[PDB]
RNA sequence: UGAGGUAGUAGGUUGUAUAGU
């Protein structure tokens, strides 16, 4: 009785400004848009971290294919597809013994344990950079199973996370250095055997697709943008606020929202939020005391001056939970007149799975569903024509947008969203469930959340996933 | 007085449209042997770039 | 990457140990 609107997927720009909506495949057609040089990959980890990270990064020269490749696109090859050169010479190794591997593995607590090697790994991070003549751009540490496998906080034979790399980067935010992590299951699964004999991480089918995942981080670590948003209205700013629960120890932890700003490029703007002891759980409807809302506010302001040389003429606010009153009005005591603030409740728990009633695949992505002018269903997940196969498992389920206060076109924010949900970085998908500045929401709060150390943290996005 | 192939907006469609000219075909210079796998995975089994309208 | 599993709070119910006039 009542229609479903679909919205046009907004095509991502590319190189000799050209569009076209898989990142892979025009990826592989056009490229990116500023080519880098070349950038110096340094491996931190064994013999075997070697002889394996050169033997796939040898096998990813070469071009490999995908089972169908109507789903997981082509890998050509990372010179074939990126112009910058990967080989496996002047490539930089540090020595991680198994001395100090096993001296430390010894000891049966497990949070010391991550704590040593964290400690091991920065170290010996700091004196490749603070020393050597040579220049590294990204680093690729290499986790053995037996380390991953160990280090489990509940395998059973306090200031910091128990989890590896999560505390890895937010120790190394400060020096500004990029780096990646890569498991050992994740790029030996030719070797990794189970007690039945199949790959745990099974990528044989789609070596391709982590070829392509491995690529895209490398080259948006390098420093060269692989791909931008299509169609921006001047004076937007996109401020996906974070609200990741912070649990250190018994100490008031209380809120630690943070926040990813899209004003004019496809990179977040990253400002901290601060350690944050107000607003006691009990009240934890995740609000913002008005000192910081003016603070957080300026501070997106001040940074599209310093972006873009003038004004926003309207403002993006994205969160999980609704708002209060008392915040947009402390919001309002700031902003010029001709500003316009906009504040957008993300929710994926709201059941509702629309089942097809005869075919063979089912509601696609994109087809939106309106209830009232401020809120909106909309399906950023499921099937979709180009891919020619669905992104999710089962029936999906969409995603329920409302703005909370502020006026606005519903398909204003329901193409601006949409728009928003393509530039995953980490993974080289063509479209996800949740939005990036949400998506990467849970990743920035865990990084700035993990490390107390830290004060003014490093606003680019490199350092973080 | 000649037809003029669309490259103006996209490329990737005039291409496709270009492959669709007689005489200059999706047969690839009329393959005598082989090194046809390629170029068949590459292009046509890569035909869906855009979407279709149906009601369901 | 989406569906199940535990701690417990959005916001109004009624049990503890005082004090308004």
């Amino acid at each position: 009785m009542k229609e479903l609107i679909y919205i046009e997927e907004p095509s991502i720009l590319f190189a000799h400004g050209q569009k076209c909506t898989d990142p892979r495949d025009g990826l592989a057609l056009f490229g990116p848009l500023n080519q880098i040089y070349g950038i110096k990959s340094g491996v931190v980890g064994t013999q075997k971290g070697l002889q394996i990270f050169k033997s796939y990064l040898d096998k990813i020269q070469k071009p490999i294919y995908n089972h169908n490749n109507i789903t997981r696109p082509m890998f050509p090859g990372f010179e074939a597809v990126f112009g910058c050169k990967w080989e496996s010479q002047n490539i930089v190794f540090k020595e991680i013994t198994d001395e100090e591997i096993r001296r430390y593995l010894f000891n049966a607590s497990t949070h010391k344990r991550t704590y040593d090697l964290v400690t091991l790994f920065n170290d010996k991070i700091i004196t490749a950079n603070k020393n050597d003549e040579e220049r590294v751009d990204v680093w690729f540490v290499i986790v053995p199973e037996e380390i991953y496998k160990y280090c489990r906080p509940n395998s059973v034979l306090y200031n910091y996370d128990a989890q590896f790399h999560d505390q890895l980067k937010a120790r190394l935010l400060e020096h500004t250095i990029p780096t990646q992590i890569l498991r050992e299951s994740t790029l030996a699964w030719r070797d990794f055997k189970n007690t039945f004999g199949a790959p745990i991480r099974d990528f044989s089918k789609i070596e391709g697709h982590l070829a392509w995942t491995i690529s895209t981080a490398a080259y948006y670590k390098a420093g060269g943008k692989p791909w931008k948003l299509g169609d921006i209205r001047p004076g937007v700013c996109y401020l996906g606020l974070v609200y990741k629960k912070i649990e250190k120890s018994k100490n008031p932890q209380n809120a630690c929202c943070a926040a990813q700003m899209f004003l004019d490029n496809g990179d977040g703007t990253v400002f901290k939020g601060e350690v944050g002891p107000w607003y006691n759980p009990e009240k934890g409807e995740y609000h913002l005391k008005p000192k910081e809302a003016k603070a957080l506010l300026t501070q997106a302001l001040e940074s599209y001056k310093e972006q873009n040389k003038s004004y926003p003429k309207e403002v993006f606010i994205h969160a999980r939970t609704r708002f209060n009153d008392e915040e947009w009005n402390a919001f309002n005591e700031v902003t010029p007149k001709n500003t316009n603030l906009v504040g957008v409740t993300i929710t994926k728990s709201k059941p509702l799975k629309l089942y097809k009633t005869e075919g063979a695949f089912p509601i696609m992505r994109g087809n939106a569903y309106i209830v009232d002018e401020k809120k909106a269903f909309l399906w950023t997940l499921g099937f979709v024509p180009k891919l020619q196969s669905t992104l999710s498992m089962e029936v999906p389920n969409p995603i329920f947008i409302e703005i909370n206060k502020g006026e606005a076109e519903i398909q204003q924010v329901l193409k601006d969203i949409l728009a928003l949900t393509k530039l995953n970085y980490n993974a080289c998908i063509y479209a996800d469930g949740e939005p990036v500045t949400l998506r990467f929401a849970n990743k920035i709060g865990e990084i700035l959340t993990a490390s107390t150390e830290i004060k003014t943290p490093p606003l680019a996005f490199k350092y973080y996933i | 007085r000649l037809n003029a192939i669309d490259f103006k907006k996209s490329w990737a469609k005039g291409l496709q449209d270009l492959l669709d000219a007689f005489e200059k075909q999706n047969v690839p210079k009329k393959p005598p042997d082989h090194s046809k796998s390629n170029l068949l995975y590459q292009q046509i089994f890569l035909h869906d770039k855009q979407a279709i309208e149906k009601e369901e």
